[PDB]
């Protein structure tokens, strides 16, 4: 179990760690988060008490280095940094743990929620969507736009999700216009899966990463990407049976975890009604349809 | 965006454009089968593609053989229309290709957009106008060429005959839409108005009768009266 120490907490802030969150008061004696489960990516995220504008945070994997947080009073935010000196880091953490200045990642043993939300998310793929190669961890915030959003403005700060556009030459074979527009299997299986993602695991990892950025930061282009990747599968008549079954599980845990009071903004009525009730795969998402119906029947 | 009353004069400017109407592409008669079920029999159809500035009508005849063995015909008809419009555009020299294509029904937007991906600079637009182009099959010579076709065929007409020699496009389009609206509201009465006088004939190479200017005014008045009459008969006013 690994640790993300904090130098200090100089400004009052709500701190998120994965699906958990806690409030730290201004100059409260807080020095980080311990007992973070190894084997998954994680996200630590921030919303300042004084300015709820800009949720921001860092995707990281503790196996890839020793990371800590330190507030920067010039740029006004909590920054993740890597500590290259292994013994210094261990010594700092042990002191903070002895003085019990760290909260404990509060993972219930029965609870597979985080695993289920990040099953296919890899740091190496995150770092290609979020391009900042000098760091081993990836910064995301509320306001970052996607490559697709920028086409329709700073490239260094973009989310490089895979562009999906149903009315594009990539999506539509010359001479198969009606076929390919009404049944997106070509675009899903040949262009996207075989061509770009190489396999369903990479496709699902991006889908899960887009959802998590939508949920934790309110990142609108991430929400668009999540819905587009769902819709591309649901709108394909020919989808491997294992992908459909896994998709149902993936979405189930995403809908289960969504705050009840954010559903209005995070969920696209048209996509969901189409996917559950009108699409080729209308009958292939049993778990997701049951939780959606029992938890968000108004959207439908 | 959408074409409506506010931007009506745009139709007659010097940017090439085409209206596309698909309402007569897929045509059926519904009948009873021997077993007392209902069945359709398709008849020949047509795409109505019109340049409102010039009067040029590209009448692509849709022969019943195109539906043989096909399912979901009313959906296919929109894609076939889009396919044929795209093929027409590609067949035209670059300087004759439209800069805009206006579809009379919004369900044609996605089929045409998809078929025209190769032409990203051609705008595909809907309209809020209720244009009466469905009544094209009430024009006798157009109806005749469609019904007689034994194979797919493109037939070219000027739907304004020679009117542009004497009147502007704006007025010619107004006349056309009034005539077609009347043929759509009461075809029998409209045709009675247009042919009642044995001395006025239709030139072999024309669609409509050879009316003088004064006679067109009389005709146009009679057509308005017809539309208002039908509106009274319909709504009891
Ligand atoms: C008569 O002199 C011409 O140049 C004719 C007039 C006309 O209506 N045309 C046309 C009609 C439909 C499609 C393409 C062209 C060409």
């Amino acid at each position: 179990m690994n640790t993300v120490p904090f130098t200090s907490a100089p400004i009052e802030v709500t701190i998120g760690i994965d699906q958990y969150s806690f409030n730290v008061k201004e100059n409260q004696p807080f020095h980080g988060i311990k007992d973070i489960p190894i084997g998954h990516v994680h996200v630590i995220h921030f919303q300042h008490a004084d300015n709820s504008s800009m949720r921001y945070g860092y995707w990281f994997d503790c196996r890839m280095g020793n990371f800590y947080i330190q507030y920067d009073p010039k740029d006004g935010l909590y920054k993740m940094m890597e500590e290259r000196d292994g013994a210094k880091f261990e010594n700092i953490v042990h002191n903070f743990k002895e003085r019990q200045m760290m909260v404990s990642y509060p993972k219930i043993d029965e609870d597979d929620t985080w695993y289920n939300l990040t099953e296919f998310v890899q740091m190496d793929k995150i770092r290609k969507i979020v391009r900042k190669d000098e760091n081993q961890f990836s910064y995301v915030d509320s306001s970052m736009t996607t490559v697709q959003e920028n086409e329709l403005s700073d490239p260094a700060h973009s989310l490089n999700y895979t562009v999906i556009n149903f009315k594009s030459r990539e999506a539509i074979r010359p001479g198969h216009e009606m076929e390919d527009f009404l049944d997106k299997s070509y675009y899903l299986n040949t262009v996207m899966l075989q061509g770009i993602f190489k396999n369903s695991s990479n496709y699902f990892g991006e889908l899960q990463f887009a959802f998590l950025n939508a949920m934790f930061f309110g990142n609108y282009g991430s929400s668009l990407q999540w819905h587009a990747m769902i819709e591309l599968i649901c709108s394909s008549a020919t989808v491997p049976k294992h992908m459909l079954d896994k998709l149902d599980e993936i979405l189930y845990y995403q809908i289960k975890t969504l705050p009840e009071q954010y559903s209005d903004i995070l969920l696209n009525e048209r996509v969901w009604n189409i996917c559950l009730y009108s699409s080729f795969q209308k009958n292939s998402l049993h778990n997701t349809e049951k939780i959606m119906e029992n938890k968000y029947p108004e959207l439908l | 965006g959408a074409m409506n009353s506010s931007n009506y004069a745009e139709l007659f400017n010097n940017d090439i454009k085409l209206f596309v109407d698909d309402t007569n592409v897929y045509r059926v008669t519904v009948h009873k089968t021997f077993e007392g079920n209902v069945a359709t029999k398709a008849i020949n159809g047509c795409i109505f593609t019109l340049n409102p500035k010039t009067g040029h009508l590209f009448l692509k005849i849709i022969h019943t053989s195109v539906w043989a063995g096909q399912k979901r015909l009313s959906q296919l008809a929109k894609w076939k229309t889009a396919e044929e419009v795209s093929a027409l555009v590609r067949s035209l020299p670059k300087e004759e290709q439209p800069k805009q294509i206006i579809v009379t029904r919004k369900a044609m937007l996605d089929p045409l957009e998809v078929h025209m991906l190769d032409f990203p600079n051609i705008a595909i637009r809907p309209t809020e106008l209720r244009l009466p182009f469905s009544a094209a099959m009430s024009i006798d010579k157009l109806s005749d060429v469609v019904m007689k076709a034994t194979e797919p065929q493109m037939v070219l007409f000027n739907i304004y005959d020679d009117w542009l020699d004497r009147i502007s496009s704006y007025t010619a389009f107004s006349r056309l839409t009034l005539l077609l609206r009347a043929l759509k509201t009461n075809e029998e009465s409209a045709k009675m108005i247009l042919l009642s006088d044995p001395t006025i004939t239709i030139k072999s190479y024309h669609l409509w009768p050879s009316f003088t200017d004064e006679q067109w005014i009389t005709i146009e008045s009679q057509m308005r009266d017809l539309i208002l009459t039908e509106y009274g008969r319909k709504y009891n006013v």
